[PDB]
């Protein structure tokens, strides 16, 4: 599943 | 349903999940951003000059809570997105965008996502986002 | 001696537009040159009206510029953005205006992602080229 | 819009609908539209597709999809007659929760009055398990 | 004098099918015959082209080289325009590589200044072994 | 919006 | 006539 | 330091 999110 | 990930599907739920966060929680926008990532949404400071990128978490929490996002409503009209380097997804935006029920006003927007370092999860190393009438106006 | 701090990701962008466009006006049979292996091209959407898809590598991006029929190019640039990104390379967006075969002046915005050649101090290549005119979308 | 994204968002709605109510799948069809979904005959022979609304409906309906899971590996899509869209997909589709099964695939969708409205000309679906086993 | 009907999609298809993989071994240079001004190909990085040209230096690109195809199945319906769309369902081996599975995609259509005449308006291929993992 | 269903 | 094949 | 300047790595191969 492609997700967004910062290190 | 499931699709097998290319970087056009990457860049195009990546703009779909951008722009709903940007109507619906433009405060948690920054959560895209990392310690190193680039940041500019059009403005004209007070020379008449096209605004300053600002770069980390911190400062893009503070520039997009500047902008008062209120119900904001994007017309995406072009996304194209292509593999970069380091297995990075660069990613061309033209549309309009309507803030606190405004005239609609084109824009052109270039985001680099790159890998967070989980499978398929992304973070944004670089949004430079420009309203068109501020630059040929 | 003369020692100074590397070249900014603005100066390498700046420098290099200006290099760009001359050369699509002036020589874009060499405009190839800036490109290497692993380089993806895309210019529009559509080319004798058929959907083009991204070319890879110097002779295939050649064979696109060529097929595109540069003459008597001008280009206006209106605003350039280059930030730092993934691997040491440079994003850049550029807004302007470009009239190819005395066609009158165009919006357009256009996204490289400029890499290390790796070998030459200060030497870049177009790792991503992509051009899009506003009428278009 | 382009023939990749009319073809990639006519995957992503089919197999949705395939999963959601298949016994509705009849509607993205015409009179003149063809339907096969694999399967073999009395002889072991590949099924014959059928014709229309009302055969393909029932060749859905016959089909007993329940519950069905759908990976989408490939999807390429061409311009093609008379503003038409001609999608090649490749694949992996779990029936009953049963195992996933390879499929090969090609929809010919056609401008149905209403614009960027389109219908399914042609739905030829093939498992690969039937036709190389 | 003998008149006989329109020939079925499926006996275009399948004499389609017989001359096209016989022509991508015996003369693969020839094969840009089957194609018009406005006809697309794509050979599953790589871009879709378009014209006789274009094409012939795509097929000349695969340099097809002791090509064998072992054709499984073909579906062949009638489509837009009076055209008929083929599925072709094989394994291809190119310059003695194994045999791999392929699905090829054509859209055929009448060329329209002789009966029975048809040209390849769209050609899709893609090897399984390159999309499943 | 892209849609699709049958003609009437 | 037999099936034939060729761009126009 | 030499001046920018852009041009793709070696390839004999092309």
């Amino acid at each position: 599943r492609i997700t967004f999110g910062g290190p | 349903v499931m699709e097998k990930p290319s970087p056009l599907l990457v860049g195009r739920e990546f703009v779909r999940q951008y722009y709903t966060l940007l109507n619906q929680a433009p405060d948690m926008l920054h959560r895209f951003y990392g310690k190193n990532s680039s940041y500019v949404h059009g403005g004209l400071d007070s020379n008449g000059k096209p605004a300053d990128a600002v770069y980390g978490q911190k400062e893009i929490h503070r520039k997009v809570m500047s902008q008062n996002f209120t119900n904001c409503h994007t017309k995406i009209r072009h996304v194209d997105a292509h593999a970069t380097l380091n297995d990075g997804v660069v990613v061309q935006v033209m549309g309009l965008l309507s803030n606190n029920n405004q005239a609609l006003r084109r824009f052109m927007q270039t985001f680099v996502l790159a890998p967070e370092g989980v499978a398929n999860k992304f973070y944004v190393h670089n949004d430079i986002f420009r309203y068109q009438d501020e630059v040929f106006g």
